[PDB]
RNA sequence: AAUAACCGGAGAGGGAACCCACU
């Protein structure tokens, strides 16, 4: 639902990475290049930041109707 | 590599990224047992479900 | 036990390149079937 | 003794005495929510 | 054991409450199954 | 991530699963069953190979880091109801503490 | 001029039909 703040796999820190790497996105690079930027060389880390889903967003998008 | 011993597997293997679905079935939904509980009305035997 | 204990090492896998064979073998594939077809297409013919 | 509630659509706080229509002070809305616990809690992070 | 006249069948039996139980829901009690019914009205048409 | 406002919407027997994922490898048709946008499941590395005997039929040895990191951690929901009824007097079902 | 009163004294209540899903 949030990026995973870890790598199942191998633990190395992803969660901070996800705001850099939309701003990159937006930068117009091609993910492979601006990902390789942000320092993911293994695919088994590079899988989460490259197909992670961001619905937090759509969550936040209604009122809290608990207030 | 064999994480125990720490000798290389004498084969090599396939490996590689895929999906995974886990199902409804979880365990804990499905595990019970019985021990003299409840009976039905309409004849002295245990309940159902 | 003892067995598994021994294939814990030796390993034993399935994977992508057991299923591709070689070159020839495919040119022999591809030749006995257009053989056969062509074949099968005569005796439609004959029939006709 | 009476139990504080909030509305939804206002988000408002009311309190709603048993027996009582379930209805904003000021809207009269019908939906009803509960508040948290004052109950402490605790999550090992595991 | 047996006799032709037999057969033919003057008294109804009736069995006990436990083939027929009652039952009680959210406390009512007026859960009542068929067999009562089907005996009352069998009383009913047998009084009239 | 069976619907959006799953938080608001009270079902019955509701499953959500923390961590969603757009599967790597799929056609070009999910994505206009938005299913890009709800993805249900999880990319995982495996390595087809018998490694200790504990993954003979329909079996799978998984990793407990990744467990206890997140791999799948799921909850769960139940939802309940109860209309309490005012009768004729013979009965008269109220919520109060007993 | 009055003395341990069971001191965790606990059985449970529908059902019937339909559809779904797992083997
Ligand atoms: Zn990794
Ligand atoms: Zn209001």
């Amino acid at each position: 639902m949030i990026i995973p703040v870890r790598c199942f796999t191998c633990g190395k820190i992803v969660g901070n990475k996800w705001e850099a790497y939309l701003g990159l996105l937006q930068a117009e690079y091609t993910e492979g290049d601006a990902l390789d930027a942000l320092g993911l060389k293994r695919y088994c880390c590079r899988r989460m930041l490259l197909a992670h889903v961001d619905l937090i967003e759509k969550l936040l998008n209604y009122a809290p109707l608990e207030k | 590599y064999n994480g125990f011993t720490g000798r290389k597997i004498t084969s090599q293997i396939f490996i590689g990224p895929t999906y995974y679905q886990r199902l409804k079935h979880m365990v804990d939904d499905k595990i019970h047992s019985r021990a003299r509980g409840p009976i039905q009305i309409l004849n002295r035997q245990p309940m159902e479900g | 036990t003892v067995i598994n204990n021994w294939l814990l090492i030796e390993g034993h896998t399935i994977g992508i390149g057991d299923s591709i064979a070689d070159s020839k073998t495919y040119q022999d594939i591809q030749n006995t079937i257009k053989k056969a077809k062509q074949d099968v297409i005569e005796v439609i013919e004959k029939a006709h | 003794q009476p139990m504080i509630y909030i509305c939804g659509e206002c988000h408002t706080e009311n309190e709603i005495k048993s027996r009582d229509p379930i209805r904003c002070r000021e809207c009269g809305y019908r939906i009803m929510y509960k508040k948290r616990t004052k109950r402490l809690v605790v999550f090992d992070a595991r | 054991y047996a006799r032709p006249e037999w057969m033919i069948v003057t008294v109804l039996p009736v069995p006990p409450l436990s083939v027929r139980p009652a039952v009680v829901m959210q406390g009512s009690a007026r859960n009542q199954d068929d067999l009562t019914h089907k005996l009352a009205d069998i009383v009913k048409i047998n009084n009239q | 991530v069976y619907i959006t406002n799953f938080h608001v919407r009270m079902d019955t027997l509701a499953h959500v699963l923390y961590y969603p994922q757009k599967p790597l490898v799929t056609t070009r048709s999910m994505e206009y069953l938005r299913f890009r946008e709800l993805p249900a499941g999880i990319n995982s590395i495996v390595a087809i190979a018998s490694y200790t005997g504990y993954n003979q039929e329909d079996s799978v040895i998984m990793n407990r880091s990744a467990v206890d990191r997140g791999f799948f951690r799921s909850v769960f929901y139940r939802s309940y109801k109860e209309q309490e009824s005012k009768k004729g007097f013979d009965q008269e079902e109220v919520f109060e503490k007993p």
